[PDB]
């Protein structure tokens, strides 16, 4: 519960990985 | 040390993949355990991920080549072994250079398939 | 008459990590003293 | 010939060290000997006037580089020509304070150690230790 | 190390030249442990002399104990780094 | 797979024989004696190197405030010439040798192996592997 | 009538007394000389230590006071100065790096540091544009300790400069200091991050050139003179008198400083 | 060390005042400063519903548990507990948590009436070493004060060797300055003020 309360090159990969998978979920939806 | 550890892990995974390839030839690809059905997948992406397009072959093969820096290589394979890229399609690693190429090709595949669905949904 | 020497080649200053006496004060400041040693090595490598 | 050419390029900044180390009085002495200044000055005489002026200017700047940044900031405030005298006076003042603080015999031993650590000549150390003692009284 | 040098000599005398060390030989080892300050080694030598020789000199035993107490008072009974606690993922294996 | 006592000890001995740099006489003989007497039976094969590293370099008895020996500690490198003169089965060194081995084994099983057996996170698994590699290459 | 504000920051009483004598003898009493600890205009600060209320620490190579060794050199060294708190309180340059390690929130401190760097960057680019240089040299100490303050400094300084359209080259402290002392003609505009080493480098350059007066830009908006030695302070006073609208007096002080550095008061 | 130096090196013993009281007091200003920002605001004031002293509560608990001693029966750790045992455990746990928060670090009873998770044993072990470490350091620095030695820890160094292997004096000089300045200053902080 406390952990929930509290909250550059590698970021780009995370951004792309998240965004890449974002469309993969969207296509499944519709 | 990181380079040595990653290389040994890849070799060990590849060796295990060959052993599993013997068993999928016995009981079909379901009968092994869950662990040895995640090893096969990440080790069918390593094999596809080891291929690289050479710049010398641009004229003949057309596709632009890639020069993968050592730092990228260690990180790219290290992440795959852990399981971070367990959702990327297998074919995204075939004849691509670096982890970023894997991601961009995934965008081009996810977006490409998006048109196909709108077509197959329609018509 | 072959090559004599590369005058543009200096030896890299071999750094040495400062070692602190093993006392209770060192245990209390173990994190504090380690940072100083790292800073000293960084200064030696870069120069200042 | 090669040594003088390399030294001239290095001082001019055209060619840096292998590790891009700063071109200090320390490093120049490291690779070109103790008397690099004398041989370079003699060699420079075989060069046009412009190159001779540059060599002289670079040599003077390198000599000023023989001090640390802190010493230059503290002592070179009133010009470089007066830097040496100001530094010597500051160095002498520190010796006087040490003598008044922890005696003379320990100071004599300390001066011997510092001269050993400074690569200083015995005559200079004796000249320095005598001057500080005279300044005390 | 003087202690290592002397112990090796005794091993040569015992296991290769087949000569049994005498009380004097073991008393030169105990003296070094007291002089060096290696109290833990002195304990073993004390037992060694008692087991093989006709006991151990009283003065050396008392001196050895005195060294141990001073280390105990000064906190030097054991090397410092050994007492530092570490976990599974905090031990910096080298 | 029937695993008798000889099989267990043999497997541990094979794991211990893996070395990169020469081992000091005291460290090698002590580890062999511990394995021979069955102190490593509960220790998993893959964790033997980590167990040996703690025994030689570290000292769990001093760490977790449970030290009873007087002289027989692995940090006393001068014991090498006493072990070479009396044997680890002497009346003089045998008693303390067993005590420290028992304490070291008990602490290792209680603290380290238990945690290592409760790791499932992929990041933790990777960290554990790196630790094992380092231990294998250093005692 | 008019007032000159003297600030003392780590300066020996001899320098302050010399400055007071110089102004009194040259001004003649028309402009009073009051002492304080902070000012925004008509202020001269004596001593290596940075005063309170200054965000930019620019320094140049005046043509008149060029040493024969450094004749013709033209390089502008601007040091970014973060807001200064009381001596007892933790300085921002240190708080911004230690609080992060301790886990303390560092939002307000980052905001204050960002504002200071932006102002310093704006001053630096303005000087670069005026001189016509295309690339500036950022100086950051590469010590592991200063792994956060420098990172923010680079992130903001490059952002502002790139937005302005000029290039930035990052370098350490030792290499730039040696280059600036040995071959300064290869550097046009050099910005310095707020560190003790950078302050020493700025002082060393200001002294090796022959003794100059540094310009401090404050939060209130303005320029105040700064000196650390007899000659530098005398030049600082001369510039300050020139700002008040005294040309002949400023020239006399400048001439006296050039001739007799350590005894300008008696020289003039 | 390449290049004979332009000047000798001398001890940087510049200012002699730096009285431990003032420096420690300045160190006290920093400690209080960083802690307040880390913790934030003082929590909102709370009014007690009832008035009672900790000593009175402990005495009442002792009286309550004393009358049932004959009835109280021990049992194996794995066996189910009794009403008296549960009441005693709860009361002692609350009491000793309050005491540890207050500052009465009596580890002998805290390890008994508060340790129920291996994490708790870990915390107790970490705390126990910390208190002993501070006590020894204070005694050591008191004994060091009795021996009149520089408070700041001294790195085991031979500076004559440092200049030798080094290539330039500047890095060595600064290194001497830092440790010398460290030795001059004492790293003590006011105790009672922080506890307020």
């Amino acid at each position: 519960e406390a952990a929930e309360r509290n909250p550059t090159g590698d970021n780009a990969r995370d951004r792309l990985l998240k965004e890449v998978l974002a469309l993969q979920a969207r296509i499944n939806q519709r | 040390v990181d380079h040595y550890n990653v290389a040994q892990d890849v070799v060990q995974m590849l060796t295990k993949y060959r052993e599993l390839q013997d068993i999928i030839a016995v009981l079909g690809i379901d009968e092994l355990s869950e662990e040895d059905k995640l090893i096969v997948d990440r080790a069918r992406k390593l094999v596809k991920f080891l291929s690289q397009p050479f710049q010398v072959a641009e004229v003949f093969t057309g596709m632009t080549g890639h020069y993968v820096q050592l730092d990228d290589t260690i990180d790219s394979f290290s992440g795959l072994l852990m399981g971070t890229y367990d959702q990327v399609p297998e074919m995204a690693f075939y004849m691509v250079g670096g982890i970023n190429s894997v991601l961009e090709k995934a965008k081009k595949m996810a977006e490409e398939a998006a048109e196909l669905e709108k077509m197959r949904r329609a018509r | 008459r072959a090559d004599e020497v590369d005058y543009t080649n200096l030896p890299a200053p071999k750094p040495q990590k400062t070692v602190w006496d093993d006392n209770i004060e060192t245990e209390v400041l173990r994190k504090y003293l380690d940072g100083l040693s790292q800073y000293d090595m960084e200064e030696a490598k870069y120069g200042v | 010939s090669t040594k003088m050419q390399t030294l001239h390029k290095l001082l001019t900044g055209e060619v840096s060290f292998k590790n891009k180390a700063p071109v200090k009085d320390c490093n120049i002495v490291h690779q070109f000997g103790e008397n690099w200044a004398t041989e370079l000055s003699a060699y420079a005489k075989t060069l046009p006037a412009e190159q001779q002026k540059i060599i002289v200017r670079q040599i003077a700047r390198v000599k000023l580089t023989r001090y640390t940044v802190a010493e230059l900031a503290a002592y070179c405030g009133d010009g470089p020509a007066l830097l040496d005298e100001t530094a010597r006076a500051a160095n002498i003042e520190q010796g006087v304070a040490f003598v008044k603080a922890k005696g003379v015999e320990a100071f004599e031993k300390y001066v011997a150690e510092e001269s050993t650590n400074a690569n200083w000549k015995p005559e200079e150390a004796k000249k320095f230790i005598e001057d500080v003692k005279a300044k005390a009284k | 190390s003087k202690f290592c040098a002397m112990m090796d000599l005794l091993e040569e005398m015992q296991h290769r030249n087949r000569l049994k060390p005498n009380e004097e030989s073991w008393t030169w080892v105990m003296k070094e442990c007291v002089k060096s300050g290696q109290f833990r080694l002195g304990y073993c030598i004390q037992q060694v002399m008692e087991t093989e020789c006709k006991g151990c000199p009283a003065d050396l035993v008392k001196a050895n104990e005195a060294n141990a107490q001073k280390a105990k008072t000064e906190g030097k009974e054991h090397p410092g780094h050994l007492s530092q606690q570490a976990g599974l993922f905090d031990v910096k294996v080298e | 797979q029937v695993q008798t006592i000889p099989m267990i000890r043999g497997a541990r001995f094979v794991a211990l024989f893996n070395q990169k740099q020469p081992s000091y006489f005291m460290n090698a003989i002590v580890s062999l004696y511990a394995c021979l007497n069955g102190y490593l039976d509960d220790v998993k094969v893959q964790y033997v190197k980590f167990y040996e590293y703690l025994l030689v370099h570290r000292d769990l008895g001093i760490m977790y405030g449970t030290a009873k020996n007087k002289f027989f500690y692995m940090y006393v490198q001068e014991l090498n010439y006493l072990i070479r003169f009396f044997t680890l089965n002497s009346p003089i060194l045998h008693g303390e040798l067993e005590e420290m081995l028992k304490q070291h084994t008990h602490l290792f099983l209680q603290h380290y192996q238990s945690k290592m057996n409760a790791i499932k996170s992929e990041k933790d698994v990777k960290a554990l592997k790196n630790l094992l590699y380092s231990c294998k290459r250093a005692v | 009538s008019k007032q000159l504000t003297f600030i003392s920051a780590g300066a020996t009483a001899a320098v302050l007394q010399s400055a007071s004598a110089i102004v009194s003898k040259v001004a003649g009493g028309r402009v009073q000389t009051k002492t304080a600890k902070e000012a925004g205009r008509h202020a001269v600060v004596v001593g290596p230590e940075t005063p309170i209320g200054v965000h930019t620490a620019v320094t140049e190579v005046p043509k008149s006071a060029q040493d024969p060794l450094f004749s013709g050199v033209s390089t502008v060294v601007v040091r970014a100065v973060l807001p200064r708190a009381a001596p007892d309180s933790v300085q921002l340059r240190d708080a911004l790096d230690v609080y992060a390690s301790a886990g303390i929130d560092t939002k307000e401190e980052v905001r204050s540091a960002t504002e200071a760097f932006k102002k310093s960057a704006e001053v630096a680019v303005g000087k670069a544009k005026a001189k016509g240089v295309k690339r500036i040299v950022l100086v950051v100490k590469q010590a592991s300790k200063h792994n956060c303050i420098n990172e923010l400094f680079k992130k903001i300084s490059t952002e502002t400069i790139e937005s302005a359209g000029l290039t930035t080259e990052v370098v350490g402290t030792a290499a730039v200091a040696n280059q600036l002392i040995v071959n300064p003609e290869s550097l046009g505009v050099v910005l310095l991050n707020d560190v003790a080493a950078t302050e020493q480098i700025e002082l060393a350059f200001a002294g090796v050139v022959g003794g100059v007066s540094r310009v401090y830009h404050t939060v209130e908006g303005g320029k105040i003179s700064a000196g650390h030695s007899f000659k530098s302070v005398a030049l600082a006073v001369a510039q300050e008198l020139r700002e008040l609208g005294l040309s002949s007096e400023a020239d006399k002080v400048e001439a006296a400083a050039s001739k007799n550095p350590r005894a300008v008061v008696s020289a003039l | 060390i390449s290049g004979v130096s332009p000047l000798l090196y001398f001890p940087p013993t510049t200012t002699s005042t730096t009285n431990r009281e003032d420096q420690i007091n300045k160190n006290t200003n920093i400690a209080i400063q960083m802690i307040k920002r880390y913790k934030g605001e003082v929590p909102p004031h709370y009014t007690r519903k009832s008035s009672a002293t900790i000593e009175q509560v402990e005495k009442e608990i002792d009286a309550l548990l004393g009358g049932a001693e004959k009835l109280r029966k021990t049992s194996t750790d794995d066996q189910p507990m009794d009403k008296l045992t549960l009441m005693e455990r709860c009361l002692r746990h609350a009491l000793w948590s309050y005491h540890k928060e207050e500052g009465r670090y009596d580890f002998d009873q805290i390890g008994r009436w508060v340790v129920y998770t291996p994490e708790d044993e870990v915390k107790l072990a970490q705390l126990k070493r910390e208190v002993e470490a501070k006590e020894k350091l204070a005694a050591l620095r008191k004994r060091r004060e009795e021996e009149g030695l520089p408070g700041g820890p001294v790195p085991r160094i031979n500076w004559p060797q440092e200049y030798s292997s080094f290539i330039d004096r500047e890095p060595v000089v600064a290194k001497r300055i830092r440790y010398d300045t460290l030795a001059s200053t004492t790293l003590e902080r006011d105790e009672k003020q922080i506890e307020s």
